[PDB]
């Protein structure tokens, strides 16, 4: 009766200096903010139910390290979604979403809808992090400047969260199954 | 209405202990009216129960067809609530009433097809499996029902703590959010403000002896894990020191956190005070051993659920393993032996030593399961995904094969 609950393949893309990983051991485990317990193994899986239809969500935490520039993309067919994070406190790995992500996304799964994500949100205001991007001269990505980028490379939505304080955080999955459904 | 709740609760127990049946009895109705505002079944089923305790099978509308009566309506909450085992065991109370002290088979028969549909359901019918929370409140500001005590609460169908915890702070606006899980000291139990902790715990499985010995069935056994339990933990990550940026696991500790309720779940209420409280510490060692064999148990559980049925889609399946293949992020075992299996952690401590072999016995049987979920892949593996599934293999192959030398095959 009513079948097989809808299963949601996600893929997570990005840096490894995003913290990209943070977040989907944070939201699947359902931690506390303060305190999540890492694994020594790579994917992370929840039940969840959103606007009253439940599902089976899998998140693939994928390699930045470029050694798997080859390897990477071999899980990119069938996925439902994609979400790009990148460092609100690293212009960078910002930098890396046009240069390198969203070509790589793109160039494998054309239609796959895409979700932007900035990290570490929290930082955007610490002082120690502010002086030491400025001693580097640069600053924070802000929010109207990651909302552009969302809109130059096509993603359906561009959120801000922070796996430590966990603020924002469910949204970013709430609103990548909104995408697929 | 939790306040009322607990107040009906209060007043039901108080005429309990006062011998006031007729008291007693109005409150359980008060009560179960209350569940059903909120659709909680089960509650609601259990409450009633509490009637039944009070009836018995005789002729003396009689006792025998008002617990009949009752039986039935319970019954028909428990099928709401997907308690389909607490459902079929009272069918087998009425069945016994039916075939032996009654005899009528009629309805007998009735009974017999209505305990096929529940045990068809616990095979064939997955229900989500619900969220423990423990929630704190330390305060002074609380009344003293609720000071500075700690509750678990049974999550609602997919009820996520984000979601609970806000209809909590909206039941007490001033009340301060704690941040942390940690048990808190007698300078905030003493203040005058509202302090909440609130925490999702693992249930654990309470030990049943139908399934002491017998080999059960995965389908009919994880319901007991999350349901029927009366005990729970909270595992927090604590660094000890000498912290390597190759492989956090050498030096993560867990400090474990148990919480006992004094009362089962579930039950007439969706939470019950915790009475007891306890902490053990493990050392990274043991944890590796946990996390080793939740994934071993994880796959197997996985290579069952798609031996049976096979219109399961995949994509859960290729997750599960690649990412225990091909641990391209974070280790893989890789540091659990660069952490643990150096000449010079074994003369440190020799009390690990029987701990080790286990470690090592996990890391065998790692392999089995692994191929035999890669088997399974094999054969059923949309081709868009073919290249991926081969490369998948080649990492197992290479692993197999390091393994089986290092470690004898399993």
């Amino acid at each position: 009766f009513q079948g097989t609950m809808q299963a949601i393949k996600c893929v997570v893309v990005g840096d490894g200096a995003v913290g990209k990983t943070c977040l989907l051991i944070s939201y699947t485990t359902n931690a506390f903010p303060g305190e999540y317990i890492p694994t020594v193994f790579d994917n992370y899986s929840a039940n969840v139910m959103v606007d009253g239809k439940p599902v089976n969500l899998g998140l693939w935490d994928t390699a930045g390290q470029e050694d798997y520039d080859r390897l990477r993309p071999l899980s990119y067919p069938q996925t439902d979604v994609f979400l790009i994070c990148f460092s609100l406190v690293s212009p960078a790995s910002f930098e890396n979403v046009r240069a390198k992500w969203y070509p790589e996304v793109r160039h494998h799964c054309p239609n796959t809808p895409i979700i932007l994500v900035g990290t570490k949100l929290d930082l955007r205001d610490d002082k120690d992090t502010i002086e030491k991007l400025k001693e580097k001269k640069l600053t924070p990505i802000t929010y109207p400047q990651g909302l552009a980028m969302a809109k130059e490379i096509g993603a359906v939505k561009y959120l801000e969260c922070s796996a430590l304080t966990q603020r924002g955080l469910k949204t970013v999955f709430d609103e990548a199954i909104r995408a697929v459904l | 209405k939790d306040n009322r709740m607990s107040c009906t609760v209060n007043l039901l127990n108080f005429y309990k202990d006062n011998n006031r049946e007729e008291m007693y009895i109005r409150y359980l109705y008060k009560l179960r009216d209350l569940h059903l505002d909120c659709d909680n079944y089960t509650e609601a089923a259990y409450t009633l129960l509490l009637h039944t305790w009070l009836l018995k099978w005789s002729d003396e509308q009689t006792h025998r067809q008002l617990k009949e009566t009752l039986y039935e309506t319970i019954i028909g909450y428990f099928d709401k609530g997907k308690m389909w085992e607490e459902a079929i065991s009272l069918c087998k109370e009425l069945a016994e009433q039916y075939e032996m002290e009654i005899f009528d088979y009629e309805l007998l028969s009735q009974n017999l097809i209505q305990q096929a549909k529940f045990y068809e359901s616990i095979m064939k019918i997955l229900r989500p499996k619900p969220d423990y929370f423990a929630v704190g409140y330390y305060g002074q500001g609380f009344p003293s029902f609720l000071r500075n005590k700690v509750f678990i609460y049974r999550g609602k169908e997919y009820e996520r703590r984000e979601d609970f915890q806000m209809q909590l702070m909206t039941q007490f606006p001033n009340a301060e959010k704690m941040n942390t899980t940690s048990a808190p000291g007698d300078d905030v139990k003493n203040a005058p403000g509202q302090y909440i902790q609130c925490f999702t715990v693992q249930p654990v499985l309470d030990e049943h002896p139908r399934f002491k010995n017998k080999p059960v069935p995965d389908q009919i056994i994880n319901f007991y894990k999350s349901n029927y339990v009366q005990r729970f933990h909270y595992s927090r990550p604590v660094r000890r020191g000498t912290v390597d940026p190759e492989n956090e696991f050498a030096s993560m500790w867990i400090e474990r956190t148990s919480f006992v309720t004094a009362y089962k779940l579930p039950g007439i209420l969706r939470w019950f005070e915790v009475v007891h409280m306890s902490q053990t510490t493990i050392s990274p060692l043991e944890n590796a051993i946990e996390t080793m064999s939740t994934a071993n148990e994880k796959i197997l559980m996985m290579i069952n659920q798609y031996q049976s049925d096979e219109t399961l889609p995949i994509n859960p399946l290729s997750m599960l393993l690649n990412g225990i293949v091909d641990p391209a992020v974070m280790g893989g075992f890789a540091k659990y032996e660069k952490a643990f299996f150096t000449e010079e952690y074994v003369r440190d401590h020799p009390e690990d030593q029987d701990k080790l072999t286990h470690l090592k016995d996990l890391i065998a049987w790692q392999i089995p399961f692994l191929g035999a979920g890669i088997k399974i892949h094999e054969k059923r593996v949309s081709d868009n995904l073919r290249p991926f599934h081969d490369r998948m293999e080649e990492c197992f192959k290479n692993l197999k094969m390091k393994v089986e030398k290092e470690y004898g095959v399993r």
